[PDB]
Parts: C-alpha cells; sequence; structure tokens
C-alpha cells in the first residue's frame, strides 16, 4: 500500500513527488508564436536526411561556466536565450557554418539531481556550502576548507599545484562535490515524458514546460537549427516496491521491466533496471512518450539509448505511430548487440538495413580515434588511428604493421561512403569487395541500405574526447600546431562523408576531460567547455581513479608531451571546424542520401596493395555516366585527406581541370588546404596533415565527370 | 552453359618503379592473368626505335627481325620492359610485339609529359596507354570500348570476339550489362557462332569486311534487343572474361526499318485534313508530342504510335495546331551514357 | 532448425610473452570470441596466494573481496594477467575470477617447470592448463572431454549446457562427431529440453545431482544410439558452438538393460543338453564366438544371437566342445579411441 506517482504525468512538483494536472495545449506554456514554429532545416527526403550535422549538447555543460549568460540562467533552458553570450553567439556562428541539428542529453524527468536548491551545492558557491549539504565533506581530508571563506572552483584550482598520479587531490574533492551537485549527463529515467526541473528556474509546477519550449523556439527560431532529443526507453531508474525512483514496477509489478527466467530478478544489462519493451504496454508508453515529445514539444528527432535492448518490431511500430504526427521524423540510436536476441529480432545496426532507422557506426569511429572502447593502460597509447598518424608518425609504443593501418583505411572508405553492405571497393589486399565483405571485429564493415541510416563520429559524451584520445595516441613529435590539425583531420572524415555527421559539443574547441573515460559525474570542473576561449580544460587534474586509475602511467608519459591550447589555438581549430561543415553544405554531391545514388557516383583512388598511407581521396561524380546533373555548378568532387606527415603528391587526375574550393581559398592561410598546389597539367600537391575539396567546374553541359569502376554491381 | 565470370585475381600495383633517365612499360597480360598456369614471355619483344617526332630512345635496335629486345622481367600480370633513356624530356616509339607480329594495332608513341612517373601500362590490341596496371587490369576486365557491330539482323562483326571459345551478344533493357558481385554475367544473351562477311555487308561497310562474323540465333527478336543495351562478350572455355565491348547498332537499324522508314514523311507535316507528326526513332522505349502554347506552357502531351516495320512514331492532331510549339519527349538508351535518358 | 556450426575467427597467437620474474596467464574467452561485439573484462580478476606448496607470487592480494587484481590488458580473444614473480622457479596459485565467483572449478598450480615459457592459457570451467592461446583455443572448439551423462533412458546430465539456448545429443553410428571442411555440425541430433533430475536419478547418482538436466524426445531409439557415438552439444541462438563433449552412458545402460540382463547366466554354460555361451554386452554392433583347437587354429566362428531387451548375446553348440578355446570377437564403439573396434 503506497502512494505513486503518474507514468503518463507530463507535469510534476519538486524533486518529482507528486504529478500535476495539465494541458500541454495552454497558451500559458506556450512562448509567443509557439503554434506557427516550423523546422528550419528539411528531413523530408534522404537527400534533405544526409544533410544532417549534429552537434551533441548538455545544458550544464553550454552556459555552466559562460559568464556573459546571466547567472540565475547558467546551467538552464533559458541559457538559450542570452543572445548576447559567448556560448549563443558561438552556435550561432556554427549554425551559419553548416551546424544543422543540436543534440540534447537528457532533457526528460531524470532522477539523479535533486531539484531542492538546498539540498544542492556546487563549485561556483563557497566551501561552506559543500560541508553544509554534504556530512562526507565535514569527515574528508579537506574538512579544513569549511573555515575557508574561498569558493568550491577555487579550492579546486589550489589543488591542481600539487595533483600528480601519486597526489590525485583535485578527483579526491571532486568525488565528494559530485554526490551533492547540479551535474549529470541524466540516463536515469524518472519520468519519461516531462522534462527535467533543475534546468527550469522554478521546478515546482508548470514553469519547466514554459521554459523547455522558450527553448526550444530560441534553438530553431534565433540559432535556426534543429532539435533531437535523446532519450532512455531501455531502462528504468529503479524498480521495487521501495525505491522512491521506482514508479512503473511499484504500479504492474513485474510487467515493466525485464526479469531473469529462473529468479524474477529485474536484469541490469543496460546498468540500473533494464525495461521490457518486449511487453505490449510497455511498447504503448514509449509511443505515447514520443507523440507528447513530438506533437507538444515539436522535436525533431529522437536518439534512442542502447536501443539493441529494443525489439526491431517496436521500434518500426512507434516510428510509424510518430510519423502520423510528423512524416520528416528521425529516429536513431546506439544498434549495439545487446545479447536479446534469445528474447526477439533486437534493433541492431545489422538487423536496421534498409528499415530508415539509424544507428551509429563505430566502424569509422575505432579506425580514425584508434583502438576501441574497453583500452587501458598503454593500449591508449600503442592503438593509433588514421589522425594519430597510426603507420605514417608512429609514437614509441606503437607495434601497427602495414596491413593493420591499411585495414583501418579500408574501414575509414567505406564509412565515408556511408557505410554500406553493397559497396564495391578495391580492399587492403587489392581484392574488390563489398562493404559487407570488409570485417570489422569479426563483423560485417558494411551494413546500411542507404548512408541516412548511418550516423559516423569521432567524439561523443562516453568515452574520452577527441583531443584527449590524440593527446595519448600521437607521436612525442607531433607539435601543437600538427595535433589541432590530426583534430581537423580526424572530423574531416565525418564532415566530408556520405553518412550523417555527428559531433561532440566542443571539438571545435579542442575541448579536453583531462583524460577522463565516464565523465558522467565528473561535474562542471572535467566536462568544462571554455567559450571565453582560453583553454580546452586539458591538465586539470587526474581523472577519477575508480574508472581511469589503471592509465595514471599512460596519462603522465603523455600529459607533458605538448603545450596546452589558448586563445589562438582553439580559434585555428573554429576555423577549420567551420570550414568542413561550410564545405559540407557547399554541394548536394557530398549529401547524396540514397544507397544508389552512392554506388553509381561516390568511388575512392590510392587503394590497393601498393597504397599510400594517410591518404583518403574520394570522388563523386555528376556527369552524364551517373544520371541526372545533381550540382549545376559541377561535374564532379574529389576529397583528399593527407593524414601524414610527408606531403602528397595526385597524378590520379591526369589533365583533369580542377580548382580547390572557393570556401577554403577564402579562407587562405587559416584553410586547411593552405598550400595545396594544383599544376596547369592537373597535378595536386597536398601538405602534411591537409584537408582539399578539389570540384571539376561544369561546362556549358553536363560532361563525364569522374565515373566509377562499376567492377561490381548486385 | 557455361556462366561468364571475373578472374579471382587481385588488382595489380606496378612491380616495377621507372627510376631516372630510364621508362617502364608493363604489357597487362590477359591470357596470363586467365591461367593459373606459368606463362613463357620469351616471344614478346619492342621494336623500340629514334624518329624526328620521338627521339629519347638509348640505342635502339635498328633490325626489324632482331627480337632480342625481350622482356626485363615478368610476374603474374604480363611482362615488363626496362626501356634505357637519353633525355628525360620528349617521347618514345613503341611496337608491342610476339614474335615479328604487333600486339597493339596502332604505334605507340608514350609522351613523358602525359605520364610524370614514366611507368605506364598497355594490354594487347587496345592502342591505349594506362598510368598504372590497376588502371589497365580495370579497362580490361570491363565492358570497355565500342568494338563490335551489328551490321544486320543476323550479324555481329567483332574481331575481339576472333577465335574465342565462348562469344555471346548479352543484353539489358533497363539496366547496363555488368558482373554482380560474385563477378558473375547474369544478364540475359543470345549465342554467337562464326559466320562469313556476306556480300551485302562487304559493299555496305568495305572498312569491316575483315572484322570477325557472327551469326545471331533465329529465335532473335532483333526489335527488343533495340531498346536497350546489348554488349558483345568474348569468354575462355571455362567462362572466364576475356573481353565485354558495347555494339555499334548502325547497320542492323538501316537493315531492320530503312526500307519502310524510307517510304514515310516526317516532321509536323500539315496539311489538310490536320496535322500528321512524325519521327523516326527505332529504338526509343517511348515517344510524347508535348504541346506548348507561345508562354511556352504544356497545353498537351500525346503518346505516339509506332509503326513497328520502320521504327517511325506517329501522331495527328488537329488542323487548330499551326502555330504550336512543340518538342518530343523521347524515351532512350544512350550508349555514350549508357542509360536510358 | 538451426545448424551448429564454427565460429569464423582465426587460431590466436599468444599476443603477450612472458618475461623475467613475471607469468603470463591468458583467459580464452569462449563467449568473447564467439561475438563480434567488444567485452568488458573489468569484471575479470585473479585471486592469488602465497602457500607452502605454491609461493614464487609477488605480492599477492590477502583480500578475497579484493576484485583490484583485473586484467594487464585484452583482445578478441579474451584477456590476460601479467603476474610479477619472486623466483622464476617452483608454482602459483591462481584462482580466476568474475567477480567473487570461481571461474575455473579447481584451484589452479602453475608449475613453471611444466611451462618452460610461462605464457600460459586456461579456459572457463576447463581447469587444465594450456601452453598456447591455439592449443586451448582448439580445445575450446572441439569434441574435448566426456563432461556429459546419460543417466536413464529419458535423461542426460550436463553442467555445460546449462541455460545454454541450443542443447542437443548428436550421434553417429560408424564414424565420430565432428565438423566438416565449413566448419558445421550436419551429423543426426535430438534436441534436449530443460528438465530436472528424477528422485530416482539422485538416489542413483549423488555425485550428479547438481548437474542440470535434460529429456531427450520420446521419438529416441536409446538402443540404436547406444550402438555407436553420441556427443553434447551446446550452441548460441545463431547456432556457434559454445561447447561439444563425449557421454557417459553407464547409467542408462542400467537403466535400459540391467533388469532383464541381470535374470541371465553367463560365460560358456557346459550343461545337459549343450552348451550355452553368453556375453552382457549392449553396446556391440556385432559379437561372435570363436572356437579354437589346442593347436589354437580356428575351428568355427559363430555370430551371436543378441536379446533386445538385455544387450546379451548368446549362441548354443554341442556339448562336443567341452574342453574347447574360445574368444568373443567384438565390434564396438570404444569412446577412449573413439573407434568401433
Ligand atoms: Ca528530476
Ligand atoms: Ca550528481
Ligand atoms: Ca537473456
Ligand atoms: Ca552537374
Amino acid at each position: 500500500q503506497y502512494e505513486v506517482t503518474d507514468p503518463y504525468a507530463h507535469s510534476l512538483s519538486t524533486n518529482s513527488e507528486y504529478s500535476q494536472v495539465v494541458d500541454l495545449n495552454d497558451s500559458a506554456l506556450k512562448p509567443d508564436g509557439w503554434d506557427n514554429l516550423t523546422m528550419p532545416h528539411a528531413q523530408k527526403t534522404k537527400a534533405d536526411l544526409a544533410k544532417m550535422t549534429i552537434h551533441e549538447s548538455h545544458i550544464r555543460d553550454l552556459s555552466a561556466w559562460d559568464q556573459t549568460v546571466p547567472a540565475e540562467l547558467r546551467g538552464k533552458y533559458l541559457a538559450l536565450t542570452a543572445g548576447d553570450s559567448n556560448m549563443v553567439q558561438h552556435l550561432k556562428t556554427l549554425s551559419a557554418s553548416g551546424v544543422t541539428h543540436v543534440e540534447l542529453l537528457p532533457v526528460f524527468d531524470l532522477a539523479t539531481v535533486n531539484e531542492f536548491s538546498d539540498k544542492v551545492a556546487d563549485i561556483q558557491q563557497p566551501f561552506s556550502r559543500l560541508c553544509e549539504v554534504n556530512s562526507a565533506v565535514k569527515s574528508s581530508e579537506f574538512a579544513g576548507y569549511c573555515d575557508s571563506g574561498s569558493t568550491v572552483e577555487e579550492v579546486l584550482n589550489q589543488l591542481k599545484q600539487s595533483d600528480s598520479q601519486d597526489n590525485p587531490q583535485v578527483q579526491a574533492l571532486n568525488t565528494l562535490v559530485a554526490q551533492t551537485d547540479s551535474y549529470n549527463w541524466g540516463y536515469d529515467p524518472f519520468h519519461y515524458t516531462v522534462p527535467e526541473g533543475s534546468y527550469a528556474t522554478d521546478p515546482e509546477g508548470t514553469t519547466r514546460i514554459k521554459e523547455f519550449r522558450t527553448m526550444i523556439q530560441a534553438i530553431k527560431q534565433d540559432l535556426g537549427m534543429n532539435v533531437i532529443m535523446d532519450v532512455v526507453y531501455n531502462h528504468t531508474n529503479a524498480a521495487g516496491p521501495t525505491d522512491r525512483t521506482s514508479v512503473l514496477d511499484k504500479i504492474v509489478p513485474w510487467y515493466y521491466q525485464r526479469l531473469n527466467e529462473t529468479t524474477g530478478s529485474v536484469e541490469s544489462a543496460t546498468c540500473c533496471s533494464d525495461s521490457a519493451p518486449e511487453h505490449r504496454m510497455f511498447a504503448k508508453l514509449i509511443a505515447d512518450s514520443l507523440a507528447v515529445w513530438t506533437t507538444d514539444y515539436k522535436i525533431d528527432g529522437f536518439r534512442f539509448d542502447l536501443m539493441g535492448y529494443h525489439p526491431k518490431a517496436q521500434i518500426l511500430s512507434a516510428w510509424e505511430r510518430i510519423k502520423a504526427l510528423n512524416p520528416d521524423i528521425y529516429f536513431f540510436g546506439e544498434g549495439w548487440d545487446s545479447n536479446q536476441s534469445d528474447r526477439f529480432e533486437i534493433a541492431s545496426q545489422i538487423n536496421l538495413k534498409g528499415t530508415g532507422i539509424g544507428t551509429f557506426s563505430d566502424r569509422l569511429r575505432d579506425s580514425v580515434r584508434g583502438g576501441g572502447p574497453f583500452d587501458s593502460g598503454d593500449a591508449l597509447r600503442q592503438n593509433q588511428g588514421i589522425g594519430s598518424g597510426a603507420g605514417v608518425l608512429p609514437n614509441e609504443l606503437a607495434s601497427l604493421s602495414d596491413d593493420q593501418v591499411r585495414h583501418l583505411a579500408d574501414l575509414t572508405r567505406l564509412g565515408m561512403a556511408g557505410n554500406l553492405a553493397d559497396f564495391v571497393m578495391i580492399d587492403k589486399d587489392g581484392a574488390a569487395k563489398k562493404g559487407s565483405e570488409i570485417d570489422y571485429n569479426g563483423a560485417p564493415g558494411g551494413y546500411a541500405a542507404d548512408p541516412t541510416e548511418v550516423v559516423n563520429y569521432v567524439s561523443k559524451h562516453d568515452n574520452q574526447t577527441l583531443w584527449d584520445m590524440i593527446s595519448y595516441k600521437a607521436s612525442q613529435e607531433a607539435d601543437l600546431a600538427t595535433r589541432v590539425r590530426m583534430q581537423a583531420v580526424s572530423l574531416a572524415t565525418v564532415m566530408l562523408g556520405q553518412g550523417i555527421a555527428f559531433d561532440q559539443q566542443g571539438s571545435e574547441l579542442l575541448r579536453s576531460k583531462s583524460f577522463t573515460r565516464d565523465s558522467y559525474d565528473s561535474g562542471d570542473w572535467f566536462n568544462r567547455v571554455d567559450y571565453s576561449l582560453q583553454d580546452n580544460n586539458y591538465n586539470v587534474g587526474m581523472p577519477r581513479i575508480s574508472d581511469d586509475g589503471s592509465n595514471y602511467e599512460v596519462i603522465t608519459r603523455v600529459k607533458e608531451m605538448v603545450a596546452t591550447p589558448g586563445e589562438a589555438e582553439l580559434k585555428q581549430m573554429t576555423a577549420f571546424y567551420q570550414e568542413l561543415t561550410e564545405l559540407r553544405k557547399s554541394s548536394p554531391l557530398f549529401t547524396l542520401g540514397d544507397g544508389s545514388a552512392v554506388m553509381k557516383r561516390v568511388d575512392f583512388r590510392n587503394t590497393g596493395s601498393d597504397q599510400q598511407a594517410g591518404l583518403l581521396v574520394m570522388t563523386v561524380d555528376d556527369g552524364m555516366k551517373a544520371g541526372a546533373s545533381l550540382d549545376s555548378r559541377l561535374d564532379g568532387l574529389v576529397v583528399a585527406i593527407n593524414a601524414a606527415p610527408e606531403s602528397r603528391t595526385l597524378n590520379e587526375f591526369a589533365g583533369e581541370t580542377l580548382q580547390l574550393s572557393a570556401i577554403q581559398q577564402t579562407a587562405g592561410e587559416n584553410s586547411l588546404a593552405n598550400g595545396v598546389q594544383i599544376a596547369a597539367d592537373g597535378t595536386v600537391t597536398l601538405p602534411a596533415w591537409s584537408v582539399a575539396v578539389l570540384e571539376l567546374p561544369q561546362g556549358e553541359a553536363q560532361g563525364a565527370g569522374l565515373p566509377v569502376s562499376s567492377y561490381y554491381h548486385h | 552453359d557455361v556462366v561468364v565470370r571475373l578472374p579471382d585475381v587481385a588488382v595489380p600495383g606496378e612491380a616495377v618503379t621507372a627510376v631516372e633517365n630510364q621508362a617502364v612499360i608493363h604489357l597487362v597480360d590477359i591470357a596470363g592473368i586467365t591461367s593459373s598456369s606459368a606463362a613463357d614471355y620469351s616471344s614478346k619483344n619492342l621494336y623500340l626505335w629514334n624518329n624526328e617526332t620521338c627521339d629519347a630512345l638509348s640505342a635502339p635496335v635498328a633490325d626489324w627481325n632482331d627480337v632480342s629486345t625481350t622482356p626485363s622481367g615478368s610476374d603474374k600480370y604480363g611482362p615488363y620492359w626496362v626501356i634505357p633513356l637519353n633525355k628525360e624530356s620528349g617521347c618514345i616509339n613503341v611496337i608491342v610485339r610476339d614474335g615479328t607480329d604487333k600486339l597493339i594495332d596502332s604505334d605507340l608513341r608514350v609522351a613523358f609529359g602525359d605520364f610524370t612517373d614514366r611507368t605506364v601500362s598497355v594490354i594487347a590490341g587496345n592502342s591505349a596507354v594506362y598510368d598504372s596496371r590497376a588502371d589497365a587490369f580495370r579497362a580490361a576486365f570491363g565492358v570497355a570500348l565500342a568494338e563490335a557491330h551489328w551490321v544486320d539482323k543476323n550479324t555481329l562483326l567483332w574481331p575481339g570476339g576472333q577465335d574465342k571459345p565462348i562469344v555471346r551478344l548479352y543484353y539489358s533493357h533497363s539496366s547496363k550489362v555488368a558482373a554482380d558481385g560474385e563477378g558473375k554475367f547474369t544478364d540475359r544473351y543470345l549465342k554467337l557462332t562464326p559466320t562469313t562477311v556476306s556480300q551485302q555487308v562487304s559493299m555496305r561497310f568495305p572498312h569491316l569486311s575483315s572484322y570477325a562474323a557472327f551469326k545471331l540465333p533465329d529465335n532473335a527478336n532483333v526489335d527488343e534487343l533495340l531498346q536497350g543495351e546489348t554488349v558483345a562478350i568474348a569468354a575462355a572455355e571455362d567462362g572466364i572474361l576475356i573481353s565485354a565491348t558495347q555494339v555499334q547498332t548502325a547497320g542492323v537499324l538501316d537493315d531492320a526499318y530503312a526500307e519502310a522508314a524510307e517510304a514515310l514523311s516526317y516532321g509536323a507535316q500539315l496539311a489538310d485534313g490536320g496535322v500528321t507528326f512524325r519521327v523516326w526513332a527505332p529504338t526509343a522505349q517511348q515517344v510524347d508530342v508535348v504541346v506548348y502554347s507561345a508562354d511556352k506552357k504544356v497545353i498537351g502531351s500525346h503518346p505516339m504510335t509506332r509503326d513497328s516495320a520502320s521504327g517511325a512514331w506517329s501522331w495527328q492532331g488537329g488542323s487548330d495546331l499551326k502555330g504550336a510549339f512543340y518538342r518530343y519527349a523521347m524515351t532512350v538508351y544512350h550508349p555514350q551514357s549508357r542509360k536510358v535518358e
């Protein structure tokens, strides 16, 4: 006998203690002209979808450190309205250069942050506040600071001075702060269909609904970008008849949760309390929830956390259902193997071929970044990537073979061509192979029917930041300048590829987490994004012992290898990032959308057994043999990525009349193509760590362009 | 019945890079790579010679009977010759031979200002020069050039199919004839049989009289074949592709339709009783008259009637059409783009 | 119905070589290699400890709750631990775990005088130590050991098949159950279903009462199954082999034949009315009495009559046989040699 909140609650009291009766259609809950708000970017066709350029952001990560954001709006939905802030104006410029979508890390009702202001303390506030809220701090190695008139932020910078692998004092205090902070990613669902209240100015009542909507209007109208909501239907924060956060398991016990076949214990494969999307009423809950975010919140797309735990049939059912409210809605998620195939056909990368549901591709990710997740110790240095200089510029610990390096080129190329199962290419050995025939750790590399089913990335909230990975993987020889270009080169593989471009907020500012792997509860300190551009937050302390202690020896070996970026380097990287996105939006040839278009137009050079390492050369046809003239200005495209310390030569386009992109020519000395030579005789000289978009201008009519080998079909 | 398939061989990577004051020519041996057996490249030689045009050679043999210029080495893909040079600038005259017989029809002229690397590749009877062994191999094992000639309803002329065990006419109405993910030629085909050039044909096409003649089956539906793509394929006894080429069909178009077509009137023939629109398009899949206003807005779109004897398309409309603008909306396979335009 | 097949994975090659005053133990992860997905080896730890017998360890954690001894690295094949040593001589005590739970049933004792290289490999629940990851992998993906127990007509006890999606009883009359050139288990089988150990069984075999019970199909021809080889197979939902083991059949032999067999007389029973030869051989494919002279020359070879209820074979001859020498000529599958002897 207990009182439970509604699983279908649409409004709540502070800390979700009581559900509230609400009418989301009320003008009172709408910012002015909400009813006439439209999606700034189209999502109707595969070609519309392929244009998608995602920036995965977090509410605190955006405004927690930005001083130009009024104090009371920092770490709030309303922060996006601070038109005159470093953060808002930064997003405004990124949007203008080609970032199309904003992905929001958990903004539904999370369980893991106390919504009562006075039961919480952040680093911005005095150390005394920390001790008042946190009992543990009063009985720890920092108890002495409760007496000091200094803030937690202050004390943290003081601890840096003597922070080392043998004395990890910065992270020790942070661990304690993290229990009473306002910082969590939020992958802990309390209520699926209510916004989080801690990101609101007042969490008591409906205030959150108008504020969230206000943020949506700002993103779409004032920043001119679509919205993607990160969703977590795979688990609930808790189950059982006692947990405060158990809602679903208190109402229909043993129904909503996935239980072990023998013991009836709630399974925890996802972490936490495994939900059962395979059961009819929970599948209904998921669909009804998405309906609300779709029409009442005007969300453009959804990213499903651990989507492999859901039955493919459920995802498709929800999708058809949501399409009736918004026909141009996009669904994508993490389609990794969940090990639920004994129970149902899982919503995996493989199983979703041709469904329309997109999945994150780990193939290009791992090839460009180097190694894979779960890498620990010296493997974090040993497993270099195309972008860390695997093969071309090895580090002292590296032992990667020529074939091993060539195979990463094979996986990267396949990814750049939208990771398709049927795309034919010339492998590391000179064999003609379908994408599905190229291995990826025992799995078929290519798996998709259309590039719109693939999301390429080299950085995300989870795992090491791109910069941190380069810091672990780059040769002692790679100076700050080459490592900045290494970041850009890594990003070019995503930005200039047929698949959907996704990236972590901050990659344009060489974002660092000072080697933190799982920054979910590493607070404002480690997850800091400086929008005033003074630094990338690198070397700000040893990361969490619990999860990164096993990597301290590797961190010390690499940490001091190169200088920390400053205003100049961050500005250099932003310029490069804006270049790449501008390029992506510069031709319909970059975003073909249809798998058949990719196969009829996309091909690669510098392929085979004899290939030059680090040189990625992609050709896109707009010539007569491809079909219709897609770009009225071009006949074809060339993407050249020289991820090598030696400058390279391109004699492939013998006598072809090419020109560097106007986008890159305008950039000049600040271009990634700075120094690219195009000889009258069609020979291209590519400088080290450079990216060039060579374009084939169209004459007075569609000529023959860059026709594909047409070596195989199907 | 044998399936035509690609050879299970990786794409080649030069094997030899041309160094200072010396060029390298690769012979991409098709017969050599289709064979799991080793080849004797002794018979292979280059007749090299200096002239007013291409004089960059160093010590070229004068004697035409001199077969001494044998390969400077070999591998699976074929032989190669490391040719010594006088100057790294200019060009050289190469005649690729197997004894005292030209392998490449045309006299090659290797312009070093066209191939910066001086590492070049050639295929027998190809006339073309490639910068790579790969570029050559791809060309060799692809539908390439338009070597075959459908000269009459029954006859297909092709020197490439001469003495070959498998000679076929592959076709596809709405797609290109190609090799699948397994490297097989699955598209519909017709079996060709060796024949002799007709007296009537020799008259019409004296420039092809020497070309190898092939008889098409009697069941062949000439009309529907000309509706789309046709490709001439030559293969081994085992079905490994030797050659795949596009087909030149003007000869058959004259032989199948011209007699009837010649007896008709063309254009937008406005006479008493209205206006007859007639266009000859014997290969077109569809033809429509599109009628436009003075503002060039569509006033009518009329699908035309095809006369099978002639391949002419017609459409009759009122005398009201006097002064109307029009164009024919075509649906036709173009061999240059290999698509149904 | 799913085909049981081998995993498409090359045989491993150690990845890490043990150096001076340090040993290396490889965990060959079966679940890890059957999966095209990456694995989290955090939960994996070794409880290492020094005792009067195996004291060569350097600084072993005392705390049993200490899961801190996590892998020193990993790859596709599984994790590994680089264990620091005190002396390169002697032995070490390793308890391989996934949390505070033993992965290998027996406490391992790694004798460095048995494995010269100090690079050793182990599989979960295997108890055995391999010199190579290869030797382990081969053992893992093979018919290995005799883990399964056919205890009665209907019941097969096997801990290895516990919670596994595919549990089968493969059989072959005249050959060994194996994987073909494609790595598939093509031999005839029976589908096993999870059941509980019978009260009657628990009495008979208390030492197996904890073992996972499986019900055989009702159509199962027990008699003909015991004529040759049987192998218990456990596979993934997709059919990738987890385990293949030989079957111990004494239990079923007692349950199927002993009641009848117990009521008969054995030997060369010479009585009034002649001599009855009887041998119990319920698995034998064939039994013959071979009768010998005093010089040990064959005087007669008589194929015996099998009683199906008992599995006993008999043959009746004259009282003339008093004093004759004899042996039984057997045709029988021996599980030690895996052949029909
Ligand atoms: Ca909350
Ligand atoms: Ca927290
Ligand atoms: Ca399960
Ligand atoms: Ca064009």
